[PDB]
């Protein structure tokens, strides 16, 4: 279904050169998938470890379609911020079942809406990101070597060019190049792994390394060093594609020079996919017997950039003054958790994994929506600030400084109470959503003996709280530099907007002013779901964290 | 590749700078209270 | 805030009170505050831990009478 | 136990820690931005390096040293070498404070991996139930009254029944005088 | 102590001298890929000795307090 | 022991490289080779052509990477006029 | 559903009230405040229902509802009379701590009654909840609304004072989460009922009690780690420094009787002469340094380090009086503190705009209302008979000397120390010579707000003080079961 | 709590949280029809989670018992 949606949207994309056709090909973006989360949703009818499809070259899980729906939810939200227009003009005499329906409202929509913005104007952008969402659902299904690499450079090559999109930005193309040079040095090191693999055990097939690794756990001229080896240098690879520490330079440069619908997407989708195909090979090249093969186990590696993910993500970010680097050192002390728990192989860390990693995907994807609505509602505010006149691709990044939030509170006081619910989540505050991820794997390393682990992300966690706090400081406890723009509020300067019934009859003409204007109800709903989600959670965790025990139920049964 | 205001150290010298903490020695400051006389 | 009444606001107390609250961004490690800190902090401490130990569960007053001895231990 | 040739040792401790600070050294010399040329590792870059060798090789003798004189292998040892290894990273700097500061965080850090176990690698597996073992500790709620008295003690107002008598004993024992109360009533 | 040692060895001690060690980690990230490819090749090397030389854990603890106070020292 | 040393090669183009994001293209090549040719003497040592077959799939990607990044360089260069870094 | 939920519930309405009367009306301020006023009101009186259904010596635990229906995290609310006094406290101050902030807000008044009606059910929760995680939960929630009621409505070294409090209270209560997520393990349950019968070994025991203990003495505070609350207590606003003193500092000391005293009592024991040492020195140091602060506020929040430390060691004596004591000590505790910051940071700031001792004298001459509460409240402080402040130091110093006498003797000179500040300060102030230079201008005398609050405040203190068998037949029965040890006739009956 | 009154309160804080984050005047008349469509939206959202919990329980429950299964199983094993 993500195959035939590509090749029908790729045929229409190509018979056009319309930029205004961007609007609609993003909003059947969105329904082709909620067709695949329709069939994803009836794929779960049985209880498998897994069950090989097209040779054995795939396979499917009751994980595999689990977080096959959640990628695809994930991008359906991502999605919405190139479906509708950022901001509206809403007044209470359109606003009835009669007007929003059979009623119809003229007026220049023009600048009010941003309609030729620049994101509302690639037609391949709905496009590439189905492509680089078919190379994550094939990351989370393959089930030899070839596969995986063949998926992980399908999604690779296309966030690449996600980054580079923006072709008239010198900080997007930068980006995108640093992107793809360090990207392709990463991609060597999978390529490698995969062939040291194949070059000592004759095999392609996961199931086959397996059971070589199982029958070599046992407590002559054959022994088999070359799997913790291989699988060694296979995790720098993908240490780098989630920017785990030391692999993490590339992140905060890229994440700040792209723009910022874009790191939404770039941020978010790759760590999904990347972290669940670990998973199961951690499972199966466990040790179960304590010998001469446990003693160089791949898994030290993952414990030791967990290590080093704590510390830099929390100490480097404390004299950062940009926040979009702020928010990509803030993700790599978050894979340091997430690298804990699947370091520690236990029932309980794997069920501490799958929530972290939903519950973080969720709630970072909050803390860009925010800054993405706060950028497009200073439409109607003005600022003489001399550090704001200085900054570049203030189009594709409209919020680049903390020091851009400062009075927030004042101007929008439950937009800046949704980031303070978002950033206290990050810190582990309970009764937030937050905190029971980090406590689930606080108890799992404990209750394993990584005690030492533990105490070192308490202490970071503290200093991560640091750069936290001091965005809260910034929104609410200073007076804010912008102000209301003059010319919008007048007295003398009024927008007509007419109600035309359904015959495109005048029912009446209304005259506005920049106070008319609000936010749009796709962004709104979303900011307000999510932060209800992170403060609600106490109220409604059963079946989110049931399916978690169940999933890991399945794959340690037996 | 990057332009210097958005990654170079010195304008994190500016939001961060060392003459934040002073280093008054024992001639500047004896009583070690801010050479308040 | 208020509006508060009129004081007399001295120049010289008023820096004095801001001397007092930025102090601490001055402390060194000499060898004397290092002597009144280790003095403080460590010494007197395990001076006081040390007897409370000797002492602990050595004497109870309750229903002792004569004939009795005050010490349990 | 069997002694370790701790100046043996330290060699190796000094030639692995300062093997890769000159790893260090020479990645300094790679992304120097003038014409340094190939002898600036040991000339511009050399101090790093030794430090590190300094550093690691104080840290494996002093540790091996400290188990010699106290003839046991344990938690302690990585306590004593990382307070002498701590103690040469604060000479490098000449302040005193640091010397004793850097030999604090080093010593608490690299015995409390030590006391709690081998995070860094795999963890020792007990290699047992642990349903049974998980299930004992929560239906374990009463214990032998021998098995407390062992780690409090009588006394402190843990008076097990029996206390007078013993205490009789001991205090005669102790002091030489024998326990004998007053009556108060001048009748029986 | 209460506005002197207290202070100093505590929470603005620790202000002073974290802020000083997050600025010299922040001033490694230069933005040229060329010195970045250099540095994944420098931690692509650690784990291959640390994992293949069978080095006490200990040993590398000892590496990465080396390195952090090594960024807590200025120029 | 030929398949190694190109290894090597590839590698050592990081090690030797402050100027050049060409040359960082051309190593990341060299390094798809080393491993491409050790996949390929490896499968005639086992008498698998599956190992064939992996080759040509990478050989295949290798060059959709060179030309996603020679056109990402073009973009680059349209608005810096150089492809030099200053180092 | 149950009469402990309508606690939290009411002040979560009032919350919603103040957020939507706009949408019916530009409404005025004053409207709010009435609307957070009587919301705070109905709370204390169904926490004076509840206290008159109490069964005073019932080992249940009471008004708790069935729930019937398990989930990962789910809350049970229930009381025993070793919470239901620190429930009353709480709903007696919350109203009072609006009252006394009634003008001095003046910008963001709706968010300043949002978080305190917000504080009121967080701070009501950790004294309901039956388990010890859910203890956690709230101990902890109430760190984000207190970083923005400082921020938002505190003084000049607000930004500083805090991120100090969040980061010591987040520092140390992630010490207290690792020991709690152990016992997790180990029972599996936090609820009190499955966690008292469970039996920990000495050595499970003795590094449980190592970071529950670090978690309660960076939040008691001990002498070194009282920092946070000399800036916290100082730059929080009047409202905020009532709460904070009152009843966040009360935290801790209900938190022994559920997390030390039921699970770790070998621990305890065995660790006493620790917690003595530290107690004994926290009781001299703050008081020799409160006896040289010139901020006034500063010199109200450093003598609460002293008091807490009596309190911490009547907790650990395994004595029915001390333990007896040390709740009354923190109820008492609770009524003076608050009177004494309406005094320094609601009548004298609001007046002059400083806290430097220096600029106050002779403050009787023109104030005699004033002069006459803050006597009180002074004579409290220092633990004088006829107030409850007296009682609880008595049963606090003597079960801490039946347990190590050494320890208590030297806490004992805590009845010369207290004196010695609480004197000084009023003689400075009220007394001290004729009325300031400093002073331009006549101050005006205690208003009918200022004068009914602190009224009201030391009502309470007198009156617990003559018949404190009001708080103390409630606790006997449930203080029984805390304590540790056995008597050779008494025990192991046939 | 109630599965079915949690969900139609979330959906009725969502429109709150909505109009507060735009600023928008909560309450207008002709637009109050949306209260009932984000709280019954709400109530749907939640006979499906009541579902999912019903089947939740089912297979937990089994698990239990196939857990209890093995550990007899191989306890009776080794008992020769
Ligand atoms: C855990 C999860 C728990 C979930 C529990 C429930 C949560 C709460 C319920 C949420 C309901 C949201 C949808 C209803 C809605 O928006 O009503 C307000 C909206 C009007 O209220 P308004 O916000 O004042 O309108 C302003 C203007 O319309 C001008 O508005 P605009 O031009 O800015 O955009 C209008 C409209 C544009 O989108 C649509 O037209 C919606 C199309 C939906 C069906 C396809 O925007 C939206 O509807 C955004 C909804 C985002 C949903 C996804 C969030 C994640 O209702 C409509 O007119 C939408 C169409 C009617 C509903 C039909 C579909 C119902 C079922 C939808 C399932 C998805
Ligand atoms: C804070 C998070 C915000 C996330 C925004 C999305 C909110 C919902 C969060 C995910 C909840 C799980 C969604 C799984 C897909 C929806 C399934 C569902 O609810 O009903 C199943 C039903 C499936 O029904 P069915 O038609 O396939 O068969 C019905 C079978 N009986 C008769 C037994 C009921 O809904 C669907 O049709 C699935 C397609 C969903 C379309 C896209 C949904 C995206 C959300
Ligand atoms: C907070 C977000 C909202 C809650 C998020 C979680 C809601 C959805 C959880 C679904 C997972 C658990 O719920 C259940 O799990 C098992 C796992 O194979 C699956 O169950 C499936 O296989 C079994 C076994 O053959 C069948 O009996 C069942 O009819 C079928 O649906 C389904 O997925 C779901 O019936
Ligand atoms: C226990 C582990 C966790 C805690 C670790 C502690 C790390 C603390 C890091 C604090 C970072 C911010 O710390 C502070 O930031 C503010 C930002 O204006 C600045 O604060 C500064 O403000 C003014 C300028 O406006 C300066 O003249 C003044 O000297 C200082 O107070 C300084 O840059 C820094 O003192
Ligand atoms: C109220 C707070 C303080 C209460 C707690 C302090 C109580 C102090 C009690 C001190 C006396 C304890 O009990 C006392 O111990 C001393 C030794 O030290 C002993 O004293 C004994 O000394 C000599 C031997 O040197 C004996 O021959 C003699 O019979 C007796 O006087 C006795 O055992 C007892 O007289
Ligand atoms: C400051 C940091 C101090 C060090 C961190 C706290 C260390 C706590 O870790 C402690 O280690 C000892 C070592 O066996 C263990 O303590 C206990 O373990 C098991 C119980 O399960 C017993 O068999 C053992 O006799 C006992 O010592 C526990 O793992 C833990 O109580
Ligand atoms: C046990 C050890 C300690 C445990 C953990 C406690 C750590 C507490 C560390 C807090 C450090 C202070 O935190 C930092 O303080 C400075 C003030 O100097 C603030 O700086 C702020 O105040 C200054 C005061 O001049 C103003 O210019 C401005 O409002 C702002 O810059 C920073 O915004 C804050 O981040
Ligand atoms: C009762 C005490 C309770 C303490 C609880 C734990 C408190 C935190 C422990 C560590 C506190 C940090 O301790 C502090 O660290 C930094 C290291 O850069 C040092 O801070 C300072 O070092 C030297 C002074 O020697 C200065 O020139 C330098 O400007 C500054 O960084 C201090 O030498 C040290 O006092
Ligand atoms: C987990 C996150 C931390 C939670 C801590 C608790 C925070 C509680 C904050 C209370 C809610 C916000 O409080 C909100 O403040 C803004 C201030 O701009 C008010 O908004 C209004 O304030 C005044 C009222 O005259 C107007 O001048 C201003 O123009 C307008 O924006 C809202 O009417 C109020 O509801
Ligand atoms: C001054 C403060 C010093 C301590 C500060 C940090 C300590 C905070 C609480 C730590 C609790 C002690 O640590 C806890 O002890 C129990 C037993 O005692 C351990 O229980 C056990 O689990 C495994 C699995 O069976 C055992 O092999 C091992 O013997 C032991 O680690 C827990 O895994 C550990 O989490």
């Amino acid at each position: 279904m993500i195959m035939i949606s590509i090749l029908s949207l790729l045929l229409s994309t190509s018979v056009t050169l319309r930029r205004d056709m961007s609007i609609l090909f993003n909003r059947i973006s969105i329904i082709a998938l909620a067709y695949c989360i329709l069939h994803d949703t009836m794929s779960l009818s049985f209880i498998s470890k897994g069950i090989g499809l097209h040779g054995g070259l795939l396979h499917i899980t009751n994980l595999t379609q689990i977080f096959h729906i959640f990628i695809f939810i994930i991008s359906i939200l991502i999605l919405q911020l190139t479906s509708f227009y950022p901001r509206k003009v809403w007044i209470p005499e359109y606003s009835s079942l009669k007007d929003i329906f059979f009623n119809k409202i003229l007026y220049y929509r023009t600048k009010i809406i941003n309609k030729m913005g620049e994101h509302m104007k690639i037609i391949e952008y709905p496009l590439i990101l189905l492509f680089v969402i078919s190379g994550a659902v094939f990351l989370i299904s393959t089930n030899d070597l070839v596969s995986i690499f063949l998926s992980i450079e399908l999604q690779s090559y296309g966030l690449y060019l996600l980054s580079t999109i923006y072709r008239n930005s010198e900080l997007s193309t930068t980006g995108g190049l640093i992107y793809f040079l360090l990207g392709g040095l990463s991609s060597c090191f999978i390529l490698l792994g995969t062939s040291l693999l194949y070059v000592n055990s004759g095999t392609t097939s996961l199931d086959g390394l397996y059971i070589l690794n199982s029958i070599s756990d046992v407590n002559s001229w054959y022994k088999p060093y070359y799997l913790n080896f291989s699988l060694l240098i296979f995790s720098i690879g993908f240490l780098f594609k989630v920017s785990a520490a030391p692999f993490h330079f590339w992140s905060p440069d890229v994440y700040d020079a792209i723009p910022t619908i874009v790191t939404t997407f770039v941020a978010i989708i790759a760590k999904i996919s990347i972290f669940i195909f670990l998973l199961e090979l951690v499972y199966y090249t466990n040790s179960n017997a304590n010998s001469y093969l446990s003693e160089f186990s791949w898994t030290y590696a993952l414990l030791i950039s967990s290590l080093l993910s704590l510390i830099i993500g929390t100490v480097v970010g404390l004299t950062q003054f940009r926040i979009k680097r702020l928010l990509a050192y803030s993700t790599i002390s978050h894979v340091g958790f997430i690298l804990l728990a699947l370091s520690v192989s236990s029932i309980e860390s794997t069920q501490a994994f799958i929530f972290y990693l939903i519950q973080y995907s969720i709630s970072n994807l909050n803390a860009f929506f925010i800054l993405i609505t706060i950028g497009f509602s200073l439409y109607g505010y003005v600022t003489n600030n001399k550090e704001y006149k200085s900054l570049l691709d203030k189009n594709n990044s409209p919020i680049q400084l903390i020091s851009q939030l400062k009075g927030y509170f004042y101007i929008n006081p439950l937009l800046s109470l949704s980031l303070a619910i978002t950033i206290f989540s990050f810190v582990g505050v309970p009764p937030l959503v937050g905190f029971f991820a980090k406590q689930m794997v606080l108890s799992a390393a404990l209750d394993n003996g990584y005690i030492f682990l533990s105490l070192i992300a308490i202490i970071t966690s503290v200093i991560g709280a640091v750069y936290y706090l001091n965005v809260i400081k910034e929104i609410f406890f200073y007076s804010p530099e912008h102000e209301v723009n003059p010319v919008l509020n007048e007295s003398d300067s009024n927008f007509s907007l007419r109600i035309l019934n359904e015959k495109n009859v005048l029912i009446r003409s209304v005259l506005l002013k920049g106070r008319n204007i609000f936010i749009s109800s796709p962004f709104s709903i979303t900011i307000s779901i999510i932060t209800n989600v992170i403060l609600l959670f106490i109220f409604m965790n059963k079946e989110w964290l049931s399916m978690g025990t169940i999933l890991v139920q399945i794959l340690f049964s037996a | 590749f990057l332009p210097e205001a958005m990654v170079g150290r010195s304008k994190i010298d500016e939001k961060y700078p060392d003459s934040d903490y002073p280093t008054l020695t024992d001639k500047e400051d004896p009583d070690m209270n801010g050479g308040y006389i | 805030g208020l509006q508060h009444y009129k004081i007399a606001m001295d120049p010289a107390l008023v820096r004095l009170g801001s001397m007092i609250s930025n102090r601490y961004k001055y402390f060194r490690w000499t060898k004397r505050t290092a002597l009144v800190s280790f003095m403080y902090v460590v010494v007197v401490p395990s001076t006081i831990g040390y007897l409370a130990y000797k002492t602990d569960g050595l004497w109870d007053l309750r229903a002792k009478r004569r004939g009795d001895l005050i010490s349990e231990r | 136990y069997h002694p370790k040739d701790a100046v043996h040792l330290g060699l190796k401790g000094a030639a692995v820690v300062g093997g890769i600070g000159l790893l260090f050294a020479a990645v300094r010399t790679s992304l120097a931005r003038k014409n340094v040329g190939p002898w600036a590792i040991f000339t511009r870059n050399g101090k790093l390096a030794a430090t590190f060798a300094a550093v690691g090789g104080a840290y494996d003798f002093t540790r091996a040293a400290a188990a010699n004189l106290r003839e046991k292998e344990d938690w302690v040892n990585n306590g004593i070498g990382g307070l002498f290894a701590g103690a040469t990273m604060g000479l490098t700097t000449g302040r005193i404070p640091r010397v004793l500061g850097f030999a604090a965080l080093t010593g608490v850090v690299l015995a409390t991996a030590e006391y709690a176990g081998s995070g860094l690698r795999g963890v020792f597996k007990r290699d047992v139930d642990e349903y049974e073992r998980k299930e004992f500790l929560r239906k374990n709620r009463r214990r032998p009254i021998e098995e407390t008295l062992a780690e409090i003690g009588e006394g402190r107002g843990i008076k097990p029944p029996g206390y007078y008598e013993r205490r009789a004993q001991r205090l005669k024992e102790k002091y030489g005088v024998d326990i004998n109360p007053v009556c108060a009533d001048p009748d029986q | 102590l209460d506005k002197g040692s207290i202070e100093l060895f505590g929470p603005y001690g620790l202000e002073r001298g974290l802020v000083k060690l997050s600025k010299n980690i922040s001033s490694l990230s230069t933005s040229h890929v060329t010195t970045y490819a250099l540095y994944i090749l420098v931690g692509f090397i650690l784990y291959l000795i640390y994992n293949n030389l069978l080095l006490d854990y200990s040993y590398l603890l000892l590496i990465i307090i080396l390195l952090l106070l090594l960024m807590m020292i200025g120029e | 022991n030929i398949t190694l040393i190109l290894f090597l090669i590839g590698i050592l183009g990081f090690v030797l490289n402050r100027k050049n994001i060409i040359l960082m293209l051309i190593s990341i090549e060299i390094m798809l080779l080393s491993i491409t040719f050790l996949i390929l003497l490896s499968s005639l040592n086992m008498d698998d052509i599956i190992g064939q077959t992996y080759a040509i799939y990478i050989i295949v990607v290798a060059g959709a990477e060179s030309a996603i990044g020679l056109g990402i360089l073009v973009a680059f260069y349209r608005l810096r006029g150089s492809i030099a870094i200053e180092y | 559903m149950s009469l402990l939920y309508v606690l939290l519930i009411i002040p979560i309405i009032g919350i919603f009230l103040i957020s939507t009367i706009d949408s019916f009306y530009f409404f005025n301020v004053s409207y709010y405040k009435k609307i957070a006023l009587i919301t705070t009101i109905l709370n204390l009186i169904v926490s004076l229902i509840i206290y008159i259904l109490f069964d005073f010596s019932n080992n249940q635990f009471q008004f708790i509802q069935e729930n019937l229906d398990l989930s990962f995290y789910d809350i049970y609310l229930g009381v025993d009379g070793v919470s239901i006094y620190f429930v009353l406290l709480t709903t007696i101050i919350m109203p009072i701590a609006l009252v006394s902030n009634w003008n001095s807000i003046t910008n963001n008044i709706k968010s300043y009654l949002i978080i305190m009606l917000l504080l009121e059910t967080l701070l009501l929760a950790v004294f309901l909840v039956l388990d010890v995680l859910l203890f956690y939960i709230f101990f902890e929630s109430i760190l984000p609304p207190l970083f923005i009621l400082i921020g938002l409505f505190g003084s000049s070294n607000k930004v500083r004072a805090s991120f100090y409090i969040f980061l010591y209270t987040l520092l140390g209560s992630l010490f207290l989460l690792l020991s709690i997520l152990t016992m997790s393990s180990i029972v599996g349950t936090t609820y009190f009922d499955v966690l008292l019968k469970s039996s920990f070994e000495y050595t499970t025991q003795l590094f449980l009690f190592f970071g529950i203990f670090i978690a309660f003495a960076v939040k008691t505070p001990v002498w070194g780690l009282n920092s946070w609350l000399l800036r916290a207590h100082v730059e929080s606003p009047l409202g905020g420094s009532i709460v904070l003193a009152a009843i966040v500092l009360k935290l801790s000391l209900y938190g022994v009787f559920r997390l030390i005293l039921p699970i770790l009592p070998q621990a305890s024991l065995n660790l006493t002469y620790i917690v003595y040492a530290i107690g004994a020195i926290t009781v001299l140091y703050a008081s020799f340094s409160t006896l040289r602060t010139v901020d006034v506020k500063e010199l109200i929040a450093y003598s609460s380090v002293a008091h807490a430390a009596i309190y911490l060691m009547g907790v650990f004596s395994n004595t029915i009086q001390g333990l007896e004591g040390a709740i009354l000590l923190g109820l008492a505790h609770g009524f003076v503190s608050s009177g004494l910051f309406i005094c320094a940071g609601g009548i004298l700031y609001d007046r002059t705009g400083t806290r430097l001792i220096y600029f106050f004298r002779g403050l009787t001459q023109i104030m005699p209302l004033f002069s006459l509460f803050f006597f009180i409240l002074c004579l409290g402080n220092a633990g004088t008979p006829l107030t409850l402040n007296f009682v609880g130091e008595f049963m606090s110093l003597y079960g801490t000397l039946e347990r190590l006498p050494i320890a208590g003797m030297l806490a004992s000179t805590s009845i010369i120390f207290s004196a010695a500040y609480s004197i000084y300060m009023y003689n400075r102030i009220a007394f001290g010579g004729s009325v300031s230079l400093y002073f331009i201008d006549c101050f005006r005398d205690l208003t009918k707000r200022e004068f009914f609050i602190l009224f009201t405040l030391v009502s309470f203190t007198v009156i617990l003080g003559i018949y404190p068998s009001f708080v103390l037949d409630g606790l006997h029965y449930n203080i029984s079961s805390v304590v540790y040890g056995i008597e050779p006739n008494a025990s192991y009956l046939t | 709590v109630n599965r079915i009154l949690f969900w139609t309160g979330f959906g009725l804080a969502v429109r709150f949280w909505q109009l507060g984050i735009e600023m928008r005047p909560f309450f207008n008349r002709k637009s109050l029809w949306a209260y009932p469509l984000f709280g019954g939206v709400g109530a749907s959202f939640g006979y499906w989670l009541q579902s999912i919990d019903e089947k939740q329980t089912k297979m937990l429950e089994e698990r239990k018992q196939a857990i209890l299964e093995k550990r007899a199983r191989r306890a009776q094993r080794q008992a020769e």
